[PDB]
């Protein structure tokens, strides 16, 4: 296993997107994860529809908030997901038009890892790193400091237990800088935000739940490589 | 509830 790794350099990651005034980080992390898993498995990178999730994932609550795993389940259940092109983003709740979509990227299954207090931080870090090496994963996180972030490695700043789950990001890799380990996370607030739309989240900080609770709930789409 | 840009 590499000291560092970054999928955003391997051509399996779409450009950073902008969610606008809609609480859809959950959907962008889900589309982001699906885009990667699909490019890794099949070799084609295509942008996918966050709007279809916002409109069709009835378990979530559209622009108010939602879930990554529920997005993945919906995609398995509905034969796949429409592309960004065929089902454009509007940043507002709309009627589900999934039945009107002719083309879709499909996934084989999906995983979820809900950390328990029986696990240690080391083990949470170990398994997460393992999942990321295989493919980018989506994690829930408390984004209370995000409006303030502009660069460098974020250490949790004002986050504190109990961590709120008000946003999702896409972990695409990890690296180091002067002995400080970090995850490379793709955000969805435009390319001008943070480090070209990404935020480096410090890891191994000691808290089992990680920075702002990002170790808590991981979920990712599963796709068997194409022959 | 969910954060927005
Ligand atoms: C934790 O909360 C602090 C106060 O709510 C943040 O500082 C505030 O940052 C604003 C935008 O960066 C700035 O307009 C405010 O004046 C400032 N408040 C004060 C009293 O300093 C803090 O942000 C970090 O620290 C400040 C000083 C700046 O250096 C920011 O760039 C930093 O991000 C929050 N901690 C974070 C986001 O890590």
């Amino acid at each position: 296993a590499p000291e560092s790794w970054d999928w955003s350099k391997k051509g399996v990651i779409t450009k950073v997107k902008f969610q606008g005034q809609c609480g859809s980080g959950w959907a962008f992390s889900a589309t982001g994860a699906i885009e990667a898993a699909h490019a890794i498995a099949t070799g084609n990178l295509v942008s996918l529809s966050e709007q279809e999730l916002i409109d069709c994932v009835d378990e979530s609550e559209g622009c108010y908030n939602g879930w990554h795993y529920q997005s993945f389940e919906w995609v398995v259940k509905h034969g796949g997901i429409a592309s960004e092109a065929d089902y454009p983003y509007k940043a507002r709740d709309g009627k589900c038009k999934a039945n009107e979509i002719q083309d879709k990227v499909t996934i084989d299954n999906y995983g979820v890892q809900i950390l328990s207090n029986e696990s240690t931080e080391s083990e949470a870090e170990s398994s997460l790193q393992s999942f990321v090496l295989e493919q980018p994963i989506s994690v829930s996180i408390d984004a209370k400091d995000f409006h303030f972030y502009s660069g460098g490695i974020y250490d949790g700043g004002n986050c504190s237990s109990p961590y709120g789950i008000n946003h999702f990001v896409l972990i695409v890799g990890y690296g180091s800088e002067d002995g400080v380990d970090y995850w490379i996370a793709k955000n969805s607030w435009g390319e001008d935000w943070g480090i070209d739309g990404y935020i480096r989240i410090q890891r191994n900080t000691g808290n089992l739940l990680g920075v702002c609770g990002m170790n808590y709930f991981a979920s990712y789409p599963i796709i068997e490589k194409s022959e | 509830k969910a954060s927005v840009g």
